[PDB]
DNA sequence: GGGGTTTTGGGG
DNA sequence: GGGGTTTTGGTG
DNA sequence: GGGGTTTTGGGG
């Protein structure tokens, strides 16, 4: 196998040609009609990877690969720009004058997918090694064959593929368009923004809380088996979306079976930029606060930062798989999302008792201080996705007398028999998490067959 | 304002416990959509998104009698127009269907229809399924929000509280989490279902059996 | 044998 | 090929 | 022609 260079490779041979290349772009792999699969992509090289740069503006230039193909899992499934694929068989052919490379998986040709980092994004989800660096993660075909003098062509083009993302944008400004003029936009449009939330809609499906260097804030949903890479303050690169006009009250983006969610080797310039340039917003939740319903989703809480990096668990499994999954057994400390139902006791003067640490008592304060030290004892009845249509409501218990999550509220335990102060900013609190839309995102310490809130705090 | 008009149907409705006779009555006038498919499954779209209608066993005799050289299984790509209709909630089995969310569903129920025959409709967007919509999937999300915080409030009392002591001085203590599970509702099944509106209830065709009237 | 492909009947 | 399925009609 | 396969020389 002879492999050439993007723009080295010949337009009139028309004869099979070989070569490796770095994915800048791809759609997902789409259905045509009752026979064909379709995977189109942007590919760049040492040799193909800007344009005559003087008025250009620093826009880069590429090479186009379509793979058709007859089944589905015949074709790539990129989720990350920066990494490099390998094509044998491929027809090249001028398309509206640019080098379009064609292969039929479904017949002679075949791709195979290397990561540029560390690990693939599916093995960074499931924390796996990389069994080598010379090996494919993906591949059409049964076998994918690697000869030793490939892995020098592989090791170089791994060191080219960072030296380019750390040195321009790749995703230039022309490849995609600003959130805030997306309504101008006649079809179909790019997006490059930041995941500012992960909301889990349901069962099979997330909204994500977008925002771009232009400001503006959009949903847009996605399928967790489709996009499962999707992560809280990670840049991504969106691929084909509309501008939904039928959304009125917040800015919603519509994906198609092909558009694509793409995130950004570790050496990307662009993405470290925007990681730290966009910034956070709150302004759709302070407003949403204000209407009596409001279709936004608001996350009321926020888990200190040394859980940040601990993956969720569902109710389901928190309630129901606790005490069966070996997994689960092992582990006393969990992070979890759901929203309240109820709040007990109903009386939210209650909410402060008074506990005596001697006989492991705690009792009511409308007699005053002659019960002991004042701590939280509340009782959340909560729900989420997992359980969203089951029977059950779930207890989730607020109790400090230990110091777990005594700062929840952000207001110091103390008699709301007798302090208007804590008993008016409990009550707006308590109306906030019960409504609709409301949602808590906390760590919990399991004790004796319960959970407890911890190092979680409310944010509004 | 909206555009889309099924969605701002289908939405009242919700927001309005499933009675239809709550929703706007500026909003039931007759209904000119464009038919996406008509077999296996007959959609049709107001030019943003496309739901499933429900013909009565008159409304297709009706059809088939002042309109003798069409067939409905043969609409795909033409336009009809629904002059008597009505909107009900359903509950379902949204694993089985797709139209729908959350096990709910608001029908579409057609009572009189005319196809207006070759009339080309103005380009629009790539209609999508109203029940996969951001918005209508919250506004149902909403629906079974009050549903189910007005059972609960209902069904649970008195303030049982974890005794402090089983979670305090917990060193010697082991404890199942099943014991937090407390029942939503006085539901006789595991799925939730203490709705306050009244399930409609109409004999509807199936699609099946509408092609096998049109050709065995 | 049968695909895709063009070899359009025949290799290994 | 910057696109439109479905035994897949919440990867397609 | 050449795959994978078995057809092991020949269809469309
Ligand atoms: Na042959
Ligand atoms: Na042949
Ligand atoms: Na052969
Ligand atoms: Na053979």
């Amino acid at each position: 196998y002879e492999y050439v260079e993007l723009a080295k490779a010949s337009l009139t041979s028309a004869q099979p040609q070989h070569f490796y290349a770095v994915v800048i772009d791809a759609t997902f792999p789409y259905k045509t009609n009752q026979e064909r699969y379709i995977c189109s992509l942007k590919i760049v090289d040492p040799t193909l990877y800007l344009k005559q740069q003087k008025g250009a503006g620093d826009a880069s230039d590429y090479a186009t690969l379509v793979l058709y193909a007859k089944r589905f899992e015949d074709l790539p499934i990129i989720h990350r720009a920066g990494d490099i694929i390998r094509v044998h068989r491929a027809t090249l052919r001028l398309y509206n004058g640019q080098r379009q490379f064609n292969a039929n998986v479904f017949y002679s040709s075949s791709w195979a997918l290397f990561s540029t980092d560390k690990r693939s994004v599916t093995q960074e989800i499931n924390n796996q090694d990389a069994v080598s660096d010379t090996t494919p993660f993906s591949f059409s075909s049964k076998h994918a064959t690697i000869e030793k003098n490939e892995i020098s062509i592989l090791q170089n083009l791994r060191k080219w593929a960072n030296q380019y993302f750390s040195s321009y944008s790749v995703i230039s400004s022309d490849m995609y368009t600003a959130l805030n003029k997306a309504q101008a936009q006649k079809g179909d449009f790019d997006v490059v923004a930041k995941i500012l939330q992960v909301h889990e809609l349901d069962e099979y499906t997330n909204e994500l809380k977008l925002k771009d260097a232009s400001g503006q804030v959009f949903y847009t949903l996605s399928l967790k088996l489709k996009f499962p890479h999707v992560r809280t303050g990670e840049v991504v690169r969106i691929r084909s979306a509309t501008y939904d006009e039928t959304s009125t009250q917040k800015k919603v983006l519509i994906l198609s079976h092909y558009s694509n969610i793409i995130t950004f080797i570790q050496s990307s310039k662009l993405a470290k930029e925007l990681r730290a340039k966009i910034q956070d917003d709150h302004s759709v939740e302070v407003a949403s606060l204000k209407k009596n319903v409001s279709l936004n989703a608001v996350v009321l809480t926020e888990v200190d930062k040394k859980h940040a990096a601990l993956p969720s668990t569902s109710l389901q499994d928190l309630f129901h798989h606790a005490d069966s999954d070996k997994e689960l057994q092992a582990q006393d400390t969990f992070r979890t999302q759901f929203y309240v139902t109820k709040i007990e006791p109903s009386d939210v003067k209650e909410w402060v008792k008074g506990y005596d640490r001697k006989t492991k008592k705690s009792s009511s304060l409308k007699g005053a201080s002659g019960k002991g030290d004042n701590i939280f004892q509340v009782q959340f009845l909560v729900k989420d996705a997992s359980t969203q249509l089951n029977n059950n409501t779930y207890r989730v218990l607020l109790y400090t007398q230990d110091g777990l999550g005594a700062n929840f509220f952000n207001v110091k335990a103390d008699n709301l028999h007798k302090n208007a102060d804590a008993r008016k900013k409990l009550e707006d609190s308590a109306e906030l998490l019960t409504k609709f839309n409301s949602y808590v995102d906390a760590v919990v310490e399991r004790r004796n067959g319960f959970y407890l809130i911890k190092d979680t705090k409310l944010i509004y | 304002q909206q555009q889309s008009a099924f969605k701002q149907l289908y939405t009242e409705l919700f927001n309005n416990e499933g009675d239809f006779s709550k929703v706007s009555s500026n909003l039931k006038k007759p209904l000119k959509c464009y038919v996406k498919e008509s077999y296996p499954h007959f959609l049709v779209t107001d030019g943003y998104f496309f739901v499933a209608p429900y013909f009565t066993k008159e409304a297709v005799n009706e059809f088939h009698a002042k309109f003798p050289n069409v067939n409905i299984v043969d609409l795909t790509d033409k336009v009809i127009v629904i002059n008597n209709w009505s909107l009900e909630l359903r509950r379902v089995n949204s694993a089985e269907v797709f139209t729908s969310y959350a096990n709910l569903e608001a029908r579409l129920i057609v009572h009189s229809f005319k196809p207006n025959l070759q009339e080309r409709l103005n380009p629009t967007r790539y209609p999508v399924n109203l029940f996969r919509d951001d918005e209508f999937k919250t506004t149902i999300q909403h629906f079974r929000h009050t549903a189910l915080q007005a059972a609960i409030n209902k069904t649970v009392k008195g303030d049982n509280l974890v005794d402090i002591s089983k979670v305090a001085d917990a060193a010697g203590k082991k404890g199942k989490v099943d014991a937090g599970i407390v029942k939503a509702s006085a539901s006789k099944g595991d799925e939730f279902s203490d709705f306050s509106f009244k399930e409609g209830n109409t004999a509807t065709l199936k699609i099946a059996d509408i092609f096998v009237q049109e050709k065995g």
